[PDB]
């Protein structure tokens, strides 16, 4: 999985 | 408004049974314990010769030697003419229209 | 009873599962393979089933006929009016 | 604005009046009805729950629905025959006198 | 069937989700929440209950009067737009039983497990069925309430559909 | 093939080429890899196997149906001329039905070959149809599933009164 | 010829072949969605090859390979036109399959049955371009009721869900009351011509076409949902979403509209006709598009969307525009396709949630997802030069000008402002604001089956309608004189609706309470018609059949 | 996929801010009513709040039974499958 | 609170949502009717 | 048809000269070769039909019909075979007798050349059946009304035309048929030669004898009831009217009228069937209801849709009791609500269901939508009006069939219900028997279009 | 982690 979710914060991009 | 002492020894006897249930759910390292650019390139030739031209051959075939070969089953449209065409068939030349008006 | 409790092989037809295994083969050979397949090419290539092709073909040479001598391509009356005797 | 119920739009169960007009006779009548309801589901559960049961758990209820259930008039057939009779009429009509067309009719 | 306090709690979070439905927005639902919250603060020491009940009554009037046509449901709530989509694919536990041996060879280790489900089922079904026989008053229950297991080493009566059921998730 | 002159084509007019562009035409580029990939090797596969049909050649025929008497030709429940007269009537009955076939198969043609002016250059398909269908009309429509030759010759009767009336009527 | 007809015929039998290939020969489960978009991918390549010698001399071919059976005078072949309309569409169909199929292989990747559902989407395009080149009402048909069982099937993919059951069979039953008028067509032709071919229906040319068009008239109108027979369209959205994607665009849904093109020969000369699809086109348009102001489902929204596009179609046949009416179908495919798959990147990102006021603050979390969509937004409101400018500015232009149902003209025109503003109304809440979702973050998209597929599709939303626009004949004489308030209405009107939509949904961010009007609910509930409609008849049907 | 104590630390998180709740008293066997002092209209919202941290609807007759945040972790788990 | 903060505190409008690209896509245009002008004059 | 008479009667020695174990394979076996063999009479000419004697012949009607009932012979076993293992040896070779003794009586009703012929073979077909339904099924007023108001009148009508005419041979009635002129004794002629056959269709009004009829009898009897029995009254209708012209014009209205409303109304109440073998029976009747309609019309397109329709319904409605019969095999009930969900359990079976459900809504190009398009063809040249029935009628029969497949098919699965075994391969073979034959039949669908093709 | 997915026999 490239991108690990995030919590209550902006998702991570490519 | 919560569980009685009763229902809650029921909900902890009942999830103690359902998460070992679950945890049974997961498959050993062994099981399932079965039986006994150049690649991009080989797959679409060998997906175009046996799903475009083997086909092709087969439909190409049929349609010239016995569809073809009856009356009627292909119809053309003929083909539009227009003034100073030439005709292949018969060497004809269509005359131009006439000289338009000045616009 | 089920039938698979004692023969996990079985194909429904029997308890005997040497029994159950000719049902199953008789079933599928003389049903599939002959009537079905042998059957299905049988009807294929019937011969000119109920004179629709010979019918186009004499039509064909009607109508040749009848336009190289400038006759109707077909007539309203079916039987020839000096054969018939009106009443009256 | 008062909500009007109808036959394909029930009233709402909190709009009824009856839900809040609760008596001593109404639990007892909501008591009984719950036993009858944990009865047939002890009844049912012994039965579902048995390790050696294998088929079909019959219900009366639904026994009795079935066979309960399984156990205008020429209007409509006069009304069609004179809706046919009277339009197959008028073509055969018109037919005898040259006025319909059937140019290309070939076809029956 | 229901108490006074569990009409008005499950009021209470109706209109909430139905007010959530206009807002929209979460600043806006804030602050309409607190003002509604308020207004069951208004009257939550009200001791007379002929007044407590006619305050519920004309509370529920309302609330059809200013409910969103089109409130918002939860994906896998009834009504939403998940709800059942999974049951496809739930299979119940029976239809292992039935697999082909040449099948139940290939997950040797699990098939091996499901036998000592299978014998702790049967084991435990005479001490259940005797519990709820002893546990029962003369004419049958009276709720649907179960009892816990209450000796060491019984299982709670009629377990079996519970803890073995499929997963929400089966594929 | 086929007899043109029961299925006629009129002469085909292919306007030859006249690129006034630079950029080649791809299905140009496309027709030759249509003849070298596909049309070449078909042609291969078809002259052997017309080699093979060629070594074993036999004939096949289409029978010919000897005139028999006409149903009005019969005597009342003489069954033995009424079966040879009933028999030809449907042999005939089957033919007339491939004849507006082909009619409609030269119109239909027609249409689809003359393109947006169709209207104008089908007149005369158009008009063959229009005939043909009506003298088929009048032989068998309206007859019914039991169809026969003797009632195909009650209506033919039925039409010649009413004509012969309205020939003394004017 | 040779090569034009050998052509057109393997473009339909080799998407046949992943379908026969499932009995056990050389058969791939590995990878089964792939070897299908693969199939799709080539049959498109193959299409443009016979459609590339029409555009250059205008070719067209009728290919009847088979005769099937001859019931006395009326022989039936299966028979195939490489027409025009077939030419053009079947590109644009496999282009946009293309891209769905691509889109499924990430979006059903964890279904257990994504082979049955490759092989249900594979059947419903081949039953479709059945019906686009059928040359007789026999084969037609053939291909009209196929699309029907398919989206039944697919409609209802989730079979344990009851919802999905009951709005499957909605659809077979609404769209099976249009195939009354085709059968009533289908009677008339034989009885009155003697025929089903279209070419001999053509020939012939009836004057008297008033009850084979109102039967034709009746089965656009279920298979396109138009007015009244309309409700089942919104609730195929019970379907997975590339399925709403497949229906919405290329298939089934444009099936009605195609039928009433084919047959313009016809309605060219039946002004009655003309009125009647008119009127049902702008009742459509306007009824629907109000629908989708108050939807806050994404994909009923856009459900309503191609309801309300579908409506204006109807409108230019009933203006006699044929050709525009056939061009935005092809426009329409492009950027509605789009839609349904930037609303599945949604709907994924955010674990299976389609309620818009759960959304928000997407626009900087999902880039490309939210450039499609913006992209597919303008296109649909006629965004100058964009896909959908290149057919529905020429429509209002020529509805404008035309001898015209001057109540009808105006309903559609209110539709166009209404189109602006549920398009507005799905930016402003899924993109723009703050995120109003869960708080365990899974947004991403970067997949590149994902990316791929919404890309061509965007590609297509920009430049397909200027291709396609400068590649046709012309078949008519475009209205290109009028005044400067009938030349840039559409394009007011839909600036209007963006103006007016704006203050509306800023007005939701204020701190005042909202109730509802009767023509809120009215919209909402859309319009009633399914509440009293689906209650009702079903009542007196199965009360009756009882007793 | 959720863990326990994936689920735990959620489910405290969320009681962490709410002010009504002191986070010093707040353990996963606080009493909503017994220890931390909270109302019935209270325990609606904590429930409301679960429900919107993971997206589910918990039905009001299940919901007035979760009086400390160890039976919202019990029923949350037991409801997704989680086991471990 | 984390709605509004850090990542999600700032969203563009809906013309700052329209005009995504448009810098870009302008700057490209300006440089396209350049080229093609000066082709004009040669 | 000596040929197709003396093996059939080989199957009785065949069957008791057996080994114990061997009785269902030797007479499944050897009913498939005669199946195989009933194929030579497609030798169909354009002109003449297939004349073999003075007593037999066999047109382009009574073809697909023989072929249709000697296919049905073997199907039939492998339906019966499992739930009459528990049968003794002796009983189980009775059955089996039964079953041999209706297909004898069948093949000759359909090609006895002289009525009065037909009429005795016609009646001995009932005999087999009853006794099949009676002591092998599950569990008076119509006999008795029947006989009185069917078989008799027919007796003395055709002992009547027989006087008149001279003659009940078929080929000399095409021949000598002579015009039915209006009078009241003509009416009940007419009436005398037509209600026996209406009876046994049946026609909308007489038909409550069906479903208590499939809900009693075992499957087999339901297979050759609902698929070749039914057609011996439209197989009669369609002979007999070569003599009844041209009164038919106006005799055939209320006839017509009990269809056309018959179709609808027995369509809706399958809507609310919660029994699905009288589902099943309900749907029969609303299918024939058009063979009726197709008959009494009489056009030559009427009688290619109205034969095609027979044929097509035969395999359609025969499939749908097996598929029925496989689940009541294993729930022991009829009840169509009780086992749901079975496509979660029986994947492929739900196949069969959705095959099965599809050609009875008349999907296209299937045989049963060829037939029921023409009939509707026909039928609005008789009355453009009728389209709106037959529309309907088209509705309502997609309802009920997607009905029958999402309630026993779909939705989820009866928690209690734990016996649902694996399909056997009896019952795939058996279904795909009926199904693959009737899609084929889409290939060449001029064989089962009946002689006025 | 792999899970056991039950399903009916698809054997036969
Ligand atoms: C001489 C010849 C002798 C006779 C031989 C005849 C051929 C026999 C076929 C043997 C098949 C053996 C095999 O391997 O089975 C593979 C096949 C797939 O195997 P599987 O992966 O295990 O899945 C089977 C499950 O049942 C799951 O299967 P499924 O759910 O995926 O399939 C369901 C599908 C079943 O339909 C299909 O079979 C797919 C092909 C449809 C065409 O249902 C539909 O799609 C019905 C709607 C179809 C739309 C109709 C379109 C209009 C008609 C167009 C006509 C063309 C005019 C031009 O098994 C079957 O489906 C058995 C059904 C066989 C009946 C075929 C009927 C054709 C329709
Ligand atoms: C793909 C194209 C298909 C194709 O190849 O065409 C070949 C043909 C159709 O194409 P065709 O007829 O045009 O061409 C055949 C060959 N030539 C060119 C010489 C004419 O297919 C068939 O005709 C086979 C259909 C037969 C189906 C019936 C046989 C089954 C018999 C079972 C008996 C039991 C059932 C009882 C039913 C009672 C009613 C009869
Ligand atoms: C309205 C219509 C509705 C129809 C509904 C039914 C749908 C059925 C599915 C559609 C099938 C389409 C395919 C049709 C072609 C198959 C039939 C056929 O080809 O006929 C034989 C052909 C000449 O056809 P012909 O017999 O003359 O036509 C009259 C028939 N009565 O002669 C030949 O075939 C010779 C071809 C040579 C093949 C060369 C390639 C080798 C074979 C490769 C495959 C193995
Ligand atoms: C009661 C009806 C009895 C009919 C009858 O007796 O009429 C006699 C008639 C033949 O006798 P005939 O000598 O020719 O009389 C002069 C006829 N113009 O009879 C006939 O011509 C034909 C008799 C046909 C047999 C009819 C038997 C009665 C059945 C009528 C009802 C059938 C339907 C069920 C109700």
């Amino acid at each position: 999985a490239h991108i690990e979710p995030r919590y209550r914060q902006f998702p991570q991009l490519t | 408004s919560g569980y009685t002492p009763e229902e809650k020894l029921r909900l902890q006897q009942l999830r103690e049974l359902r998460r070992r249930w679950l945890k049974d759910q997961e498959l050993s390292p062994r099981e399932p314990v079965l039986p006994p650019v150049i690649y991009k390139t080989y797959r679409h030739s060998i997906f175009a010769f046996t799903h475009v031209l083997i086909p092709v051959w087969i439909i190409h075939y049929y349609l010239k030697y016995h569809v073809t070969t009856k009356p009627y089953t292909i119809v053309e449209k003929k083909p539009r003419i227009f003034p100073g065409d030439t005709i292949l068939e018969t060497g004809e030349v269509i005359p131009p229209m006439k000289e338009f008006p000045d616009q | 009873e089920n039938l698979y409790e004692k023969n996990p092989d079985s194909h429904g037809y029997d308890k005997d599962p040497a029994v159950d295994i000719w049902n199953m083969r008789v079933v599928f050979f003389f049903g599939f393979s002959i009537v079905l397949v042998l059957g299905s090419t049988f009807v294929a290539y019937l011969p000119d089933y109920r004179m629709q092709e010979w019918a186009r073909r004499e039509a064909e040479r009607l109508v040749k006929y009848r336009e190289a001598h400038g006759l109707p391509i077909m007539e309203s009356n079916c039987f020839d009016p000096s054969k018939i005797q009106l009443p009256e | 604005p008062k909500y009007e119920a109808s036959r394909l739009s029930s009233l709402p169960t909190t709009l009824d009046p009856a839900e809040y007009d609760i008596s001593s006779e109404t639990r007892k009548a909501q008591a009984e009805r719950l036993a009858i309801r944990s009865r047939l589901k002890r009844e049912y559960q012994l039965q579902y729950y048995d390790p050696s049961r294998r088929g079909v758990i019959e219900d009366p209820a639904l026994v009795r629905w079935t066979y309960a259930r399984s156990a205008f008039g020429i209007g409509p057939l006069v009304f069609w025959y004179y809706v046919f009779k009277t339009d197959r009429d008028r073509k055969e009509k018109l037919i005898q006198e040259g006025k319909l067309d059937r140019t290309f009719n070939i076809s029956y | 069937y229901l108490t006074h306090q569990q009409k008005v709690l499950r009021l209470y979070k109706r209109a909430l989700r139905h007010l959530e439905s206009w807002c929209i927005h979460r600043d806006k639902y804030r602050y309409f929440a607190c003002l509604l919250r308020a207004r069951f603060d208004e009257h939550k020491n009200e001791k007379d209950m002929v007044k407590a009940t006619q305050l519920l009554r004309e509370a529920e009037e309302e609330f059809w009067h200013g409910q969103h046509p089109q409130p918002y449901i939860f994906p896998e709530s009834p009504g939403g737009t998940s709800y059942e989509r999974y049951e496809c694919y739930k299979v119940p536990e029976w239809c292992l039983d039935d697999w082909h041996p040449s099948e139940k060879a290939m997950y040797p280790d699990y098939f091996a497990k499901r036998e000592q489900w299978k014998k702790l089922r049967r084991e435990s079904w005479e001490r259940e069925v005797k519990q709820l026989q002893e546990e029962t008053p003369v004419g049958g229950p009276r709720t649907e309430a179960l009892p816990p297991a209450r000796k060491q080493g019984d299982l709670p009566p009629l377990w079996w559909h519970i803890v073995t059921r499929p997963r929400e998730r089966p594929m | 093939s086929w007899d043109k002159d029961v299925y006629p084509e009129p002469p085909r007019r292919t306007p030859a080429p006249s690129p006034q562009t630079s950029l080649p035409n791809p299905i140009t580029y496309l027709t030759k890899a249509f003849d070298l990939l596909v049309d070449r090797p078909v042609t291969l596969v078809r002259e052997f196997i017309e080699r093979q049909h060629a070594k074993n050649k036999y004939y096949y025929y289409h029978r010919e149906f000897r005139r028999v008497p006409d149903i009005t030709e019969c005597q009342e429940k003489d069954v033995l001329c009424m079966f040879e007269a009933e028999m030809q009537w449907r042999r005939d009955y089957k033919v007339d039905q491939e004849i507006v076939n082909i009619i409609q198969e030269r119109l239909k043609a027609c249409q689809q070959r003359e393109g947006e002016s169709h209207r104008q250059n089908c007149a005369k398909e158009l008009e063959q149809f229009t005939q043909v269908v009506k003298a088929y009309q009048d032989r068998y429509h309206d007859l019914g599933a039991h169809y026969s030759a003797r009632k195909c010759l009650a209506k033919q009767k039925q039409r010649m009164l009413a004509e012969r009336k309205a020939a003394k009527e004017a | 010829m040779n090569m034009f007809s050998s052509l057109s015929l393997v473009t339909l039998l080799l998407l046949t072949m992943p379908i026969m290939m499932m009995s056990f020969n050389t058969y791939k489960p590995s990878n089964y969605p792939l070897y299908v978009k693969t199939a799709i991918s080539y049959a498109f390549i193959t299409s443009m090859i016979p459609t590339m010698m029409f555009i250059h001399s205008g070719q067209e071919l009728i290919i009847s390979n088979w005769h099937w059976l001859t019931i006395q005078t009326l022989k039936l072949s299966l028979s195939f036109k490489m027409d025009y309309f077939s030419m053009m569409f079947i590109p644009v169909a496999l282009f946009v399959t293309w891209s769905i199929m691509e889109f499924s292989m990430w979006y059903m990747y964890s279904d257990p049955n994504i082979n049955k559902f490759f092989k249900y989407l594979l059947l419903f395009l081949i039953t479709m371009l059945i019906l686009v080149t059928a040359n007789n009402l026999f084969q037609l048909f053939i291909g009209w009721e196929g699309v029907g069982i398919m989206s039944f099937l697919l409609i209802g993919w989730w079979y344990g869900r009851a919802d999905a059951n009951t709005a499957a069979l909605q659809a077979i039953l609404y769209n099976r009351i249009g195939d009354i008028g085709f059968i009533l067509a289908m009677a008339w032709f034989l009885t009155n011509l003697n025929t089903w071919d279209l070419q001999q229906i053509f020939m012939l040319n009836p004057s008297d076409s008033n009850m084979p068009l109102i039967g034709l008239a009746l089965a656009a109108t279920g298979k396109s949902a138009q007015f009244g027979l309309h409700p089942w369209l919104p609730s195929a959205m019970e379907g997975p979403t590339p399925v709403s994607a497949l229906l919405h665009s290329s298939t089934m849904v444009v099936a009605g509209i195609f039928l009433l093109i084919r047959f313009y020969p016809l309605t060219e000369n039946n002004k009655y006709i003309q009125s009647i699809t008119l009127c049902l086109g702008a009742i459509t348009t306007l009824f629907t598009a109000m629908c989708a102001l108050t939807q806050n489902d994404i994909k009923k929204i856009i459900a309503f969307s191609t309801s309300s596009q579908l409506g204006l179609m109807m409108v230019t046949i009933g203006i006699n525009q044929p050709y525009l009416a056939f061009l935005h179908i092809c426009t329409h495919a492009f950027f509605k396709a789009m839609l349904f798959m930037c609303s599945g990147s949604i709907i994924h990102s955010l674990n299976d949630e389609q309620d818009i006021r759960k959304m928000g603050g997407l626009f900087k979390a999902m880039p490309f997802t939210t450039t499609a969509l913006i992209v597919g937004s303008l296109a649909l409101t006629g965004m100058p030069f964009l896909t959908g400018f290149y057919s529905k500015d020429l429509i209002i232009e020529a509805a404008n000008t035309s001898y015209t149902n001057a109540w009808a003209l105006l309903m559609t025109l209110i539709a166009t402002s209404f189109t602006a503003i549920y398009s507005t109304r799905i930016i402003f809440f899924a993109l723009l604001g703050q995120p109003r979702f869960p708080t365990l973050v899974n947004i991403n998209e970067n997949n590149p089956l994902l990316i791929n597929s919404i890309k061509r599709l965007l590609i297509g939303s920009l430049f397909a309608g200027y291709i396609i626009s400068n590649n046709i004949p012309p078949t008519t004489i475009p209205q290109m004189t009028m005044p400067y308030y009938l030349k840039t209405t559409a394009l007011i009107v839909t600036i209007l609706g963006f103006i007016l939509a704006l203050e509306i949904s800023n007005m939701t961010k204020n701190l005042k309470y909202h109730y509802p009007s009767n023509a809120f609910k009215f919209s909402t509930l859309l319009g009633y018609f399914p509440t009293i409609m689906h209650r009702l008849a079903p009542y007196m049907n199965l009360s009756m059949s009882q007793k | 996929p959720l863990t326990l104590e994936g689920i735990k630390d959620r489910v405290l998180y969320v009681l962490k801010l709410y002010d009504k709740i002191d986070p010093e008293k707040l353990s996963v066997n606080s009493h909503f009513m017994k220890d931390l002092g909270l109302d019935s209209l209270d325990q609606v919202e904590i429930i409301m709040a679960m429900e919107d941290e993971f997206g589910f609807e918990i039905p009001d007759i299940d919901a007035e039974k979760l009086m400390c945040p160890q039976e919202i972790v019990d029923y949350i788990a037991d409801k997704k499958d989680v086991y471990e | 609170a984390w709605r509004y903060m850090g990542g999600f505190a700032n969203n563009v409008s809906f013309v700052g949502a329209l005009l995504k690209g448009f810098k870009w896509g302008f700057a490209a245009f300006v440089v396209a009717i350049g080229a093609e002008y000066y082709l004009e004059s040669q | 048809m000596l040929k197709y008479i003396i093996p059939t009667i080989m199957l009785m020695p065949l069957t008791w000269l057996s080994k114990n174990n061997m009785i269902w394979v030797n007479s499944t076996a050897h009913s498939l070769l005669i199946s195989f063999t009933s194929l030579l009479l497609m030798n169909q000419f354009g002109d003449n039909s297939l004349n073999f004697s003075l007593l037999f012949f066999s047109d382009s009607l009574s073809t697909p019909l023989l072929i249709l009932t000697m296919w049905l012979l073997p199907l039939m076993l492998m339906a019966s075979q499992h739930h009459l293992s528990k049968e003794n040896l002796t009983r189980k070779k009775l059955f089996i007798t039964m079953l041999i003794s209706l297909q004898l009586f069948l093949i000759m009703t359909f090609t006895a050349m002289e009525l009065i012929l037909f009429y005795i073979l016609f009646e001995a077909t009932l005999v087999p059946t009853l006794i099949i339904i009676t002591r092998w099924g599950n569990q008076g007023l119509y006999f008795l009304f029947y006989t009185l108001a069917g078989s008799l009148p027919l007796l003395v009508a055709l002992i009547y035309i027989q006087n008149t005419v001279g003659s009940l041979n078929f080929l000399m009635l095409q021949y000598w048929v002579q015009p039915v002129h209006n009078s009241w004794s003509n009416v009940f002629m007419w009436l005398a030669c037509m209600m026996a056959f209406m009876v046994k269709m049946p026609l909308y009004g007489l038909h409550l004898w069906l479903p208590k009829a499939h809900v009693e009898a075992p499957i087999a009897g339901s297979m050759v009831l609902a698929a070749v029995l039914l057609k011996l009254g439209g197989y009669g209708m369609l002979r007999i009217t070569l003599i009844l012209n041209p009164m038919t014009d106006f005799m055939a209205y209320p006839f017509i009228m009990l269809s056309l409303w018959g179709m609808i109304m027995t369509s809706s109440i399958c809507l609310r069937q919660t029994d699905l073998k009288s589902l099943i029976a309900y749907s029969s009747v609303s299918h024939m209801a058009l063979v009726i309609v197709a008959i009494l019309i009489q056009t030559p397109w009427s009688y290619m849709g109205a034969t095609a329709l027979m044929i097509a319904h035969g395999l359609t409605s025969s499939m749908l009791f097996c598929l029925a019969n496989s689940n009541y095999e294993r729930i022991h009930s009829r009840t169509m609500i009780l086992a749901r969900g079975l496509q979660t359990l029986l994947p492929l079976m739900a196949t069969w269901w959705l095959l099965a459900s599809l050609t009875n809504l008349a999907l296209p190009p299937t045989i049963n939508l060829i037939g029921e398009l023409f009939v509707v063809m026909s039928t609005f040249s008789w009355s453009n009006i009728t389209i709106i029935l037959m529309g309907v009628n088209m509705v309502i029969t997609a309802l009920y069939s997607l009905y029958m497949l999402i309630m026993t098919q779909r939705g989820k699965y009866t928690y209690h219900i734990n016996n649902i075994s694996p399909s056997f391969t009896r019952e795939n073979a058996l279904m795909s028997l009926h199904i693959l034959p009737l899609l084929l039949l889409t290939l060449n669908p001029k064989i089962i279009l009946g002689p006025l093709y | 982690k792999r899970l056991f997915i039950i399903k009916p026999s698809g054997f036969y």
